[PDB]
């Protein structure tokens, strides 16, 4: 799966003209209401969560992944919705997406990536992930919301993989 | 023994305190988490919980093992409900916690959540243990 | 997949607000009405469509005084909210609903049943409206005075938990004030009497009315000059003038006898609510009296509350009336906050819990 295309990794909220293409990509794989899918991508911001797009100049949305911060783990990020466009799979773009996530997250001081999966566990072990224990991701909140916020006892009664990787 | 019930109620880590208290005849703590609050409940505190005056503790509050609490909901003497919801009171900004008391045929079941645990989780947990004990005629 | 944002639906007597948890404003604000032909596409018309066709419809409010009274029509409102106003699929989103204080027991069970059985929500929660408004003010303890279109509530809240024993209800709110302004405008020589004319008067009320700090003094000022008179231009270009009606109308909040009601004003019921509460929290209630609802938008209402509460409360007591700027939508904003908190994950009623425990699960988990 040697990869030959020139690719960049850019947040959706900096290329809003590509948000609709990114919704197409994700809904093709995991269909749900486009209203909801467009709103989720519209949450992307530098504060996290943010949606990264793997882009090709000649522009095509090759892939996407969502990064979210983790409750009580400042150096962790939760990776979700990892998908490469269906027609472009098997060309190395999935590896480069996950590797680009590591570079992006590490440049910002994060040291640990977390994600769930069932059917693609071997894809993640192949890229260096191993089994971990669960984490809770921090959802989007708008900047504008406040943010201040003796008888004997009777008898008693009687799946996904969590992957992590240090970066 | 009854301590197995404290173990059971404490297993999932949501609560910091739990106890089973007999309220008939002379009340006494049948089982409780050692070194916490409920283990120190007095007969007088039991008497207020199950008593006829269901109005004074709204303005005066009540205590459980000496910890002052505020009454949120009181259904402790109502059939089908048999639960009371409270929140502890603190001084100097120290955190407060949600409490639920349920009333069976012979016991009061008390649960105190850890910090941040929602009272609905505590209420449901206490209600299910009480239902299990009523079904056993306890 | 991304795990998806929760929906926040605030259902009021007059207006419904719907949007996504985490947003700072609802995506949809539409009237809580169902319309039927007085004497066509449908047997029924809902929300903005009923509004559009109101000329040929009799309008009904499924929510009276904050309480659902017509469940078939409320189901229509929720169907309109999900599929027409938000254009989402309800089975894909956790749903946060709001309820009026003291919402009857059977109503909140039925609310739960409809969300899970009819709309197949994967998870849901029910929050008291006043509590959400307190969250939007950046607080968890205090007393909220929520006056909307159909009901006014005073709701003391401790650490986010409403204290029902001290909740007081006043069947007097914005729609009654509009009705009153219609009446005293007629007594000024005009004729506002129809449903359509009523909507115009509502706009007059929202644009020109205010709360006087000293009502008797203000009546005297109005009788001795024209400095308080304003003009309002009707749709046909005709112009009316309004004087002491500007402040006589909202004065009914403080003097419900203006509407023929033998009921305490909002200031005095706020006070009675506080005196029903734990001795140890009254100081904080007095210092965190929060106004919410569209009927609290009148200029001067906070000052008037400050003065009236001060007269009733001990001379030592510190009294603070907070009027957040977005209080017309604080209930919804508060639900956006709550449904976005890390904690809120544990609070949902899941579809599985509902299958195990039935609708009465709402009584154990939502308070
Ligand atoms: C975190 C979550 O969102 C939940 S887990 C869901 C992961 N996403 C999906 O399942 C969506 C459908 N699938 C896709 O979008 C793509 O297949 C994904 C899985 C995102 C990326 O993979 P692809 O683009 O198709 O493969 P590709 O990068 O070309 O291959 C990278 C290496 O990973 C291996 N690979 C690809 N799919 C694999 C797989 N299912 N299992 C094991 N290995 C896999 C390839 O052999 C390749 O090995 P190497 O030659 O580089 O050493
Ligand atoms: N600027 C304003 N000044 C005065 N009143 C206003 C203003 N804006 C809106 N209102 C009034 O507020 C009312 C609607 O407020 P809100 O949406 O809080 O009530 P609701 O939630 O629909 O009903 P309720 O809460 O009583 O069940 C209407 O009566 C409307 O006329
Ligand atoms: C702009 C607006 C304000 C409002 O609060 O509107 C709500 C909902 C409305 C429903 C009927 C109306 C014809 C449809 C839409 C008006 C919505 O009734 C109200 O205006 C009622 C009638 S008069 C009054 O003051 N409250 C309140
Ligand atoms: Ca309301």
């Amino acid at each position: 799966h040697m990869s030959l295309a020139e690719l960049t990794l850019e947040p959706v909220h900096r290329r809003p003209e590509l948000l609709d293409a990114c919704a197409d990509l994700i809904n093709d794989q995991w269909p749900r209401s486009r209203t909801s899918r467009l709103h989720s991508l519209g949450q992307s911001s530098d504060a996290f969560p943010l949606c990264l797009m793997l882009l090709s100049p000649h522009p095509v949305v090759v892939g996407h992944a969502r990064l979210s911060r983790v409750l009580n783990q400042p150096q962790s990020l939760l990776v979700e919705t990892v998908v490469v466009a269906r027609a472009l799979r098997g060309r190395g773009f999935g590896r480069r997406l996950m590797e680009g996530l590591e570079v992006f997250a590490r440049a910002r001081g994060f040291r640990k990536l977390h994600l769930t999966t069932h059917d693609q566990v071997h894809f993640y072990t192949h890229l260096g992930y191993q089994l971990g224990e669960p984490v809770q991701g921090l959802v989007f909140t708008s900047r504008r919301l406040p943010a201040t916020l003796l008888p004997p006892p009777p008898p008693l009664p009687e799946p996904i993989f969590w992957m992590e990787k240090d970066i | 023994g009854w301590n197995a019930y404290i173990d059971n109620l404490m297993a999932d880590g949501t609560c910091q305190d739990a106890a089973i208290v007999g309220y008939k005849d002379s009340p006494s703590v049948w089982a409780a988490v050692p070194g916490k609050t409920f283990v120190n409940i007095t007969p007088a505190e039991v008497g207020v919980l199950v008593g006829k005056d269901r109005s004074s503790f709204y303005v005066n509050g009540l205590t459980l093992g000496g910890q002052k609490c505020s009454v949120i909901r009181d259904s402790l003497l109502q059939d089908g409900e048999f639960s009371m919801d409270l929140r502890t009171k603190s001084t100097g900004g120290a955190p407060t916690f949600n409490v639920t008391v349920t009333k069976t045929d012979k016991t009061l079941v008390l649960l105190m959540g850890k910090e941040g645990v929602h009272g609905g989780l505590i209420n449901k947990k206490c209600y299910e243990m009480a239902s299990h004990l009523r079904r056993s005629q306890y | 997949d991304d795990d998806i944002a929760a929906l926040v639906v605030d259902n009021g007597s007059g207006m419904c607000k719907a949007g996504f948890a985490g947003d700072d404003a609802p995506r949809a604000v539409f009237p809580s009405i169902v319309g039927r032909p007085r004497h066509g596409q449908k047997d029924s018309y809902v929300g903005d469509e009923a509004q559009s066709k109101r000329g040929i419809l009799t309008l009904k409010y499924p929510i009276e005084h904050g309480i659902v009274t017509n469940w078939d029509d409320m189901e229509k409102i929720w169907h309109h909210t999900f599929y027409n106003e938000l254009r989402v699929a309800p089975e894909e989103h956790p749903v946060l609903l709001t309820e009026a204080p003291l919402n009857p027991k059977a109503n909140r069970e039925k609310m739960t049943q409809i969300m899970f059985e009819t709309f197949n929500t994967p998870a849901m929660y029910v929050a008291i409206q006043a509590v959400l408004s307190l969250y939007a003010s950046g607080r968890t303890t205090g007393i909220v005075m929520d006056s909307g279109d159909g009901v006014t509530h005073t709701v003391p809240i401790y650490e986010g938990y409403a204290l029902p024993h001290a909740i007081l209800r006043l069947d007097l709110a914005g729609r009654d004030l509009t009705d009153y302004l219609m009446k005293i405008l007629t007594e000024r020589g005009y004729s506002f009497t129809t449903t359509a004319e009523r909507e115009i008067v509502r706009d007059i009320k929202e644009k020109l009315c205010y709360v006087a700090l000293d009502f008797e003094q203000e009546m005297a000022t109005a009788a001795s000059s024209s400095s308080l008179e304003k003009s309002y231009e009707l749709p046909d270009g005709q112009v009316i003038t309004i004087g002491n009606e500007r402040f006589r109308c909202p004065e009914a909040l403080f003097q419900p006898s203006f509407l023929g009601m033998e009921s305490c004003g909002i200031h005095e019921t706020t006070f009675n609510s506080i005196m029903k509460c734990d001795v140890d929290i009254r100081k904080d209630l007095y210092a965190n009296t929060v106004l919410s609802g569209g009927t609290t938008m009148y200029p001067g209402i906070a000052d008037r509350m400050q003065k009236e509460i001060t007269a009733l409360a001990p001379s030592t007591m510190k009294i603070k009336i907070i009027a957040p700027p977005e209080r017309k939508y604080s209930v919804w904003i508060g639900g956006s906050i709550l449904a976005s908190l890390s904690t809120f994950q544990q609070m949902w009623i899941s579809k599985q819990e509902y299958d195990e425990s039935g609708p009465s699960i709402v009584h154990r988990k939502c308070f």
